[PDB]
């Protein structure tokens, strides 16, 4: 299974932020419990229901065909191995562009935010446990929702 | 020195000015092309730079 | 005038083959059929048919020019078996599927109508 | 009629060399009319396609590598976005910024509100489309463009 970069149960605080809303695409504002990252996030509500009141699972990771590396791209639909994070629901693939705090200060690099790009559905992440996976780099980064728990 | 010549140059003190050789999207591309870790030291003497 | 004889548009000239067939260098088992003298009709039809096959990895085809009879199909299958039967098996697989939809309609018109003929 | 001719023309006036022009130093041409139009709608962030629809517009496409990029969701079922495709066309590696300047967003002090992407910057990067629409701004003849990068 893929090398964890991020995880959290997360819940969300709203739906529209500003409202100002649109189709097939909708932009969440959430809070992780930890109470110590924040994420904003596109996702496809045409097929993926998401409600206000839903406390979802969210994780982050580097690979799926296990540990090995994936950059060959090419999505390959005749792959079978288990390796899969395919138990969630739901699953994107995407690129980082941005990240980003500040650094500036006597040791500084304290708290921290990742911008994440998924074919144009973008996410922001602010945190500082994520510090060791966060890196502006090519198409490799995998954001898998699952569950929408309980 | 440059800066107060350069005054002289545009009293109206406008910033945008005809130039060959993009060195932003040059650098911008050093950065890309190299992979270049914003956040990691970096590898090089100033000196060299100023040579 | 330059207008060419409407007929041209679909009976094979004297010189030319009905399909050829070429090999693609940029990525490997993969091929490229051109099917002179046919149209969407026919291409659009033999596209939904391979993709319908899961050993199928990539299929398309396009149409070069619209003044220009002809259309290409590019077709790309896993190392473990041949694009080229994946072809000939579609049009069969085809040809099964409209011979059955055939049967069935001669039969269903047999079913109690009248003025059927 | 001759070689010497054929020579200087294809060498000298040849439409792929003029491209930009040195009458304003941005290019003479972008893209024009009905597929500007049809760009604009399709590079939007909810624009999304199955299999097929992206195998057929691979298919025409002319550089392609031949490599199927990966759809940006694969659960529950495989869908690629419209930026995303767009990458493919984007030549080795041209890489732009800004040129978002539309009535979309905001007349400058909005965007600086934190980078709630708004969703109207049009930022490329190593060739590959990151994100938000494009227009006249980016595709047209406008001296910052795209089309100017890549020549
Ligand atoms: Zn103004």
């Amino acid at each position: 299974m893929a090398g964890i970069l991020f995880e959290d149960i997360f819940d969300v605080k709203d739906i529209d932020p500003e409202g100002k809303k649109f189709d097939r695409v909708s932009r969440l504002h959430c809070e992780s419990e930890s109470f110590k990252m924040d994420l904003i996030l596109d996702v496809n509500i045409q097929i993926y229901p998401v409600d206000l009141g839903d406390k979802f699972r969210l994780v982050i990771a580097s690979t799926l065909y296990e540990d090995g590396t994936l950059d060959d791209g090419e999505y390959n639909p005749t792959d079978d191995r288990p390796s899969r994070a395919d138990q969630f629901e739901y699953v994107m693939y995407g690129k980082v562009y941005r990240i980003e705090g500040d650094e500036t200060s006597t040791e500084a690099a304290t708290r921290l935010s990742a911008y994440v790009s998924y074919g144009g559905l973008l996410m922001r992440l602010q945190g500082d446990a994520n510090n060791l996976h966060g890196f502006e780099v090519d198409s490799r980064v995998y954001l898998l929702m699952k569950k929408l728990a309980f | 020195e440059d800066r107060e010549v350069l005054r002289v140059i545009f009293p109206t003190g406008d910033s945008k000015v005809v130039l060959p050789c993009n060195l932003l999207r040059m650098i911008w591309n050093a950065q890309k092309i190299f992979h270049i870790n914003p956040r990691l030291p970096s590898d090089l003497h100033p000196i060299k730079v100023v040579e | 005038m330059n207008a060419p004889p409407a007929f041209e548009s679909f009976l094979l000239f004297e010189g030319e083959k009905k399909i050829t067939i070429n090999k693609d260098t940029k990525v490997p088992n993969a091929c490229l059929f051109t099917i002179n003298k046919e149209d969407h009709t026919l291409g659009n039809i033999i596209k939904s048919q391979l993709l319908k096959d899961p050993q199928v990895l990539f299929a398309g085809y396009k149409v070069p020019h619209p003044l220009e009879h002809k259309i290409i199909i590019r077709v790309q299958t896993t190392p473990d078996y041949s694009p080229q039967e994946a072809f000939t098996n579609a049009i069969t697989d085809l040809i099964s599927e409209l011979s059955l939809l055939e049967e069935r309609f001669r039969v269903a018109i047999k079913d109690k109508q009248e003025g059927i003929e | 009629q001759s070689l010497e001719t054929r020579a200087e023309i294809q060498e000298l006036a040849m439409v792929p060399r003029m491209i930009v022009t040195p009458q304003s130093n941005r290019p003479v041409m972008g893209i024009v009319q009905d597929t500007l139009t049809a760009v604009r709608k399709f590079t939007k962030r909810d624009v999304f396609l199955e299999r097929g629809e992206v195998m057929n517009l691979l298919m025409f496409l002319s550089t392609w590598d031949g490599k199927v990029p990966q759809p940006a969701i694969l659960k529950p079922r495989p869908l690629w976005t419209g930026k995303q495709i767009f990458s493919l066309i984007i030549p080795g590696h041209i890489n732009c910024i800004r040129t978002h300047s539309t009535h979309p967003d905001d007349e400058d002090s909005g965007p600086y509100k934190h980078i709630s992407p708004g969703d109207t910057k049009v930022v490329v990067e190593n060739g590959e489309l990151i994100m938000g629409i494009l227009c006249k701004k980016s595709l047209g003849t406008s001296a910052g463009s795209l089309v100017h990068i890549s020549y």
